RNA sequence: CCGGGCACUCUAACGGGACUGCCCGCGAAAGCGGGAGGAAGGAGGGGACGACGUCUGGUCAGCAUGGCCCUUACGGCCUGGGCGACACACGUGCUACAAUGCCCACUACAAAGCGAUGCCACCCGGCAACGGGGAGCUAAUCGCAAAAAGGUGGGCCCAGUUCGGAUUGGGGUCUGCAACCCGACCCCAUGAAGCCGGAAUCGCUAGUAAUCGCGGAUCAGCCAUGCCGCGGUGAAUACG
């Protein structure tokens, strides 16, 4: 999950906001 | 990549726009492979670095929102073994 | 290249891009502090010397 | 077949048995699944053909798709590979593309090794 | 595999597969070579030839040294060999 | 342990049963600390444990602990050319550290889709004797007896 | 009216009030039930209540900040164990042997230099 | 409010006393040396010139703050606070 | 939140407390076992500190320095390339193969830090990255901020899957003079290998391993999954 852009887990591993972990 | 600007140096776009004008020839020589190919160069000869030699690529409506270092390769490989 | 280049870093060029940390001391590049102008190993000497205001082995 | 592209998917609910056509994700899924207004959870075997004739229609006729794509797509290609490129040479090479190393890994591009 | 690093010297797939070929001597053992490694060096005296090598039962490392590369890397296998010999018959003494 | 004699933890009494083998288990069960989950899953398994076969889940858990705690084990010692398995007693100690552990590894290997499920049925079936871990304790003391005459070279 | 005691474990305060009452509890201003939920290692610090067998004799206000959930739960253990050791300190018998009060002084370990997590090493030939 | 900046803590901790504890007589009420929250910057470096990345000291660097409230001013209090002892270094701040 | 107060919590400076000092037991003594009180006992836990020396260890490329060598060149400036090449081989690591799990939506509880051509509240455009406006803060008084796992209730139903997110197509954003080679992020589509790993092999004895997020240096941006820190939840076992 951690590397899949596309999810909350995804994203917040990542450190970024998106449609999948909003602001 | 490049939101809004369309970067060509401002060298070589002066260059193009100028052989264009008089009497259109071919062999510019430039070491910008930053340039995009910008439709005023639609068919043409220029030679582009790819730091030991000039390499020429004929411009083609083929290929225009490019830059032209893609066309000259900076790396000969031909294999292993 | 080596004098030279810490004088290059001095005057500031072209672009802004080009601004690179060097150190005083050494011509250092790599491990540059900005807040002590040093490098880690400049700092290091310095620290343990008591030159540098109220600097102190951490030990926590 | 079944509907759009020709997949068949039955048994399982519908914003899920669409990502098993090529160009439709779970992105494009719930989409489809609002302008039809056709109940995400619903499994196809519970479809009314009208339901799903609506749904094959809007789809179908929207984006491309099944074999397109897939045929335009590697029409991309096939100009990269034809234009300069680069990044066109490296698909010809079947080596890999957006700048990682060749050195280690990369065998997702170049398959199992010897 | 097996790997040969060549340090601060102009080596040759030649000599590289000369010391493929000398290692192969520990082959006679039937014993499990794993991941071996050789390095060679200059030195102002001679060569150093140096070998770090794991076995199912132990793992091998030593250095050969000399004027001739080639007698450093013998020098090298001579001594590992010893050590693996060691490593397979250690305790026999069992009684 | 080279110096002394390396102490056995206490361990705080369990929240529902009041009980120290509880917790152990709940440990056991446990996974990267998450120890809510660890607890949810043998209480879960407790209303299973009613639910069906209607009991004392309590008395079921602690029942199918001692048909699966190991009287006797072989621990191996190198005599001479070969390796001989040696009979030997185990300490109440490392029984209840065998009966906890096989219990959850044969539970999380059944079919069961739901952890708790596990862990209930197996724990029901040790309580009569049926099951992965039971079967690993009756095995492993086969292999104790048939060693009998190693029995000498014990410690 | 009032009965004090001060709690801690690992960055954690409790601030506990002992006033006497029914046995509700707040904590940050809720009821136990409302701000552990789920956890059970929340059955409870009020073990040190049932420790002196007053259960309801005291309701409890309950700030707590700092740490989290669980930690913050043994700072009220030595919270209503300090306050009710207070209130009649006749109480430190059967309270103290019972391993109440004596609040633990385990905390995190600082992370080294050289090592990953300030024990684990990493890995080598 | 008077705030106490610099890096050596016995150095400050005199002059909060100094400050606070003149302008008592001199003025009044002398709202006592609030210690602030220190701001420690760390430095870790790599001992040696060369490799050797597991090998580090740590530096840090102490920055600690004070304020100091004098309830009623009683001007010639921004006299005999005019000058002060001060140490050699210190930071002074002043504001109503 | 105002009044009001420093009791709290805290903050950060100075003190106290632990001594085998007291009881039993043994000893020739040192000291070992056991007990009491105590927040803490037998070095309370972690740090800083690391002998004469060893490896003819490491670094002339941080710096210094003897000696040898080059002086329209082994010096100096620049544009561009390269340091990222890829048949292969090893080392350190990330994410995983799923149900003690994955996804959605609502709802909690930290610590240490860092912020002026910086940290951006909040309002608006945008699915979004971002872009507009725009308040506060030289910062315990503003901001990064959301902590995450957890809690609740809903979906998934054993499927290479609602596991895993590699690879690639296309469309955008931002830094920057410039993102061909070579940046990061966002969205759409694509969804590879992988069903728990041979010989072999690493770490860790308790708030530790495991697992979960957060900060920082360096820094335009960033290839950080690295490093240095920080708390959250929190085991197993040690006969020998
Ligand atoms: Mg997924
Ligand atoms: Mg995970
Ligand atoms: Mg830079
Ligand atoms: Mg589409
Ligand atoms: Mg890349
Ligand atoms: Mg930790
Ligand atoms: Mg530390
Ligand atoms: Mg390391
Ligand atoms: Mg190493
Ligand atoms: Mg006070
Ligand atoms: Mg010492
Ligand atoms: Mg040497
Ligand atoms: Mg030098
Ligand atoms: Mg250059
Ligand atoms: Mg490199
Ligand atoms: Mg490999
Ligand atoms: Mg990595
Ligand atoms: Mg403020
Ligand atoms: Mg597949
Ligand atoms: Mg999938
Ligand atoms: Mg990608
Ligand atoms: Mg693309
Ligand atoms: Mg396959
Ligand atoms: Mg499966
Ligand atoms: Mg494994
Ligand atoms: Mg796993
Ligand atoms: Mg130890
Ligand atoms: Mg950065
Ligand atoms: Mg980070
Ligand atoms: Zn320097």
């Amino acid at each position: 999950g951690k590397g899949d852009r596309r999810t909350r887990r995804g994203k917040i591993w990542r450190g970024t906001y998106g449609k999948y972990r909003p602001r | 990549s490049l939101k809004k600007g369309v970067f060509v140096d401002d060298h070589l776009l002066e260059k193009v726009l100028e052989l264009n004008a008089k009497g259109e020839k071919r062999l510019i020589k430039t070491w910008s492979r930053r340039s995009t190919i910008v439709p005023e160069m639609v068919g043409h000869t220029i030679a582009v670095y790819n730091g030991k030699q000039h390499v020429p690529v004929y411009i083609t409506e083929n290929m225009v929102g490019h830059k032209l270092g893609e066309f000259a390769p900076t790396r000969t490989y031909r294999g292993h073994g | 290249a080596r004098k030279a280049l810490i004088e290059k870093a001095k005057r500031t060029p072209k672009f802004k891009v080009r601004a690179y940390t060097r150190c005083v001391r050494c011509g250092r590049a790599r491990s540059v502090y900005r807040f002590f102008g040093l490098c880690r190993i400049c700092l290091r000497e310095l620290a343990h010397k008591g030159q540098l205001p109220g600097v102190r082995k951490a030990s926590w | 077949a079944r509907i759009a592209g020709v997949e068949i998917p039955r048994n399982k609910r519908v914003d899920v048995a669409l990502t098993y056509i090529y160009g439709i994700g779970k992105a494009r899924a719930k989409e489809a699944l609002e302008k039809t207004g056709i109940n995400p959870a619903t499994r196809v075997k519970d479809l009314t053909e009208a339901e799903v004739v609506r749904l094959r229609e809007y789809v179908e006729n929207t984006w491309k798709l099944e074999g397109e794509l897939r045929a335009e797509v590697a029409a991309n290609i096939k100009r990269l590979m034809d234009i300069g490129c680069y990044r066109g040479l490296r698909h010809r090479r079947g080596l890999p593309v957006r700048g990682q190393r060749t050195r280690t890994n990369a065998r997702t591009r170049k398959g199992p090794r010897k | 595999t097996m790997n040969i690093t060549s340090k601060q010297m102009e080596i040759t797939p030649a000599i590289r597969q000369h010391v493929a070929d000398r290692l192969a001597k520990l082959e006679k053992w039937q014993t499990h070579l794993i991941n071996p490694h050789i390095i060679l060096s200059k030195e102002p005296q001679g060569f150093v030839a140096d070998a770090t090598i794991n076995t199912p039962n132990g793992v091998l490392v030593a250095s050969g040294k000399h004027e001739d590369m080639y007698t450093a890397i013998n020098e090298l296998i001579n001594k590992l060999e010893r050590q693996l010999n060691k490593l397979q018959h250690k305790g026999e003494a069992r009684r | 342990a080279r110096r002394r004699r390396a102490e056995v933890r206490q361990l705080q009494p369990d929240l529902v049963y009041g009980d120290v083998l509880v917790t152990a288990f709940i440990n056991k069960i446990m996974r990267d600390g998450k120890k809510n989950l660890a607890a949810r899953i043998f209480y879960d398994a407790c209303k299973i444990i009613q639910e069906k076969t209607g009991q004392e889940p309590l008395k079921v858990f602690k029942q199918a602990v001692e048909n699966v705690k190991p009287r006797m084990e072989v621990r191996s010692r190198r005599v001479g050319g070969a390796n001989y398995q040696v009979p030997m007693e185990v300490s109440p100690r490392r029984q209840q550290s065998l009966a906890l552990r096989w219990l959850v590894q044969a539970a999380n290997q059944r079919p069961e889709r739901r952890a708790a499920v596990r862990i209930a049925h197996e724990l029901m079936d040790a309580a009569e004797g049926k099951g992965g871990a039971v079967k690993k304790k009756e095995d492993v003391e086969r292999m104790a007896e048939a060693n009998r005459a190693y029995a000498h070279y014990r410690w | 009216e009032q009965y004090y005691g001060t709690g801690r474990r690992k960055e954690a305060v409790a601030r506990v009030f002992l006033r006497p009452g029914n046995g509700k509890v707040t904590v940050n201003g809720q009821d136990f039930n409302e701000y552990f939920q789920g956890l059970v290692r929340a059955v409870a610090a009020l073990e040190p209540l049932r420790a002196v067998d007053a259960l309801g004799h005291f309701d409890a206000y309950i700030t707590v900040r700092g740490g989290g959930k669980s930690g913050q739960i043994d700072a009220i253990k030595l919270g209503i164990a300090r306050a009710l050791v207070q209130y009649n300190p006749d109480y430190r018998a059967k309270l103290k042997p019972l391993g109440f009060l004596t609040r633990d002084a385990r905390v995190v370990e600082r992370k080294k230099y050289g090592k990953h997590k300030a024990r684990r090493a990493p890995q080598y030939s | 409010r008077i705030k106490l900046r610099g890096f050596d803590h016995k150095t400050l901790d005199a002059s909060a006393q100094k400050i606070v504890e003149a302008a008592r007589r001199s003025g009044a009420q002398v709202s006592g040396p609030i210690p602030l929250p220190t701001r420690v910057r760390r430095f870790t470096v790599i001992r040696g010139p060369f490799k050797h990345k597991d090998s580090r000291e740590h530096f840090e660097l102490r920055t600690h703050n004070r304020l100091v409230d004098i309830i009623n001013p009683n001007r010639k209090t921004i006299e005999q606070l005019m000058t002060l002892d001060l140490p050699t270094g210190v930071e002074i701040e002043i504001k109503t």
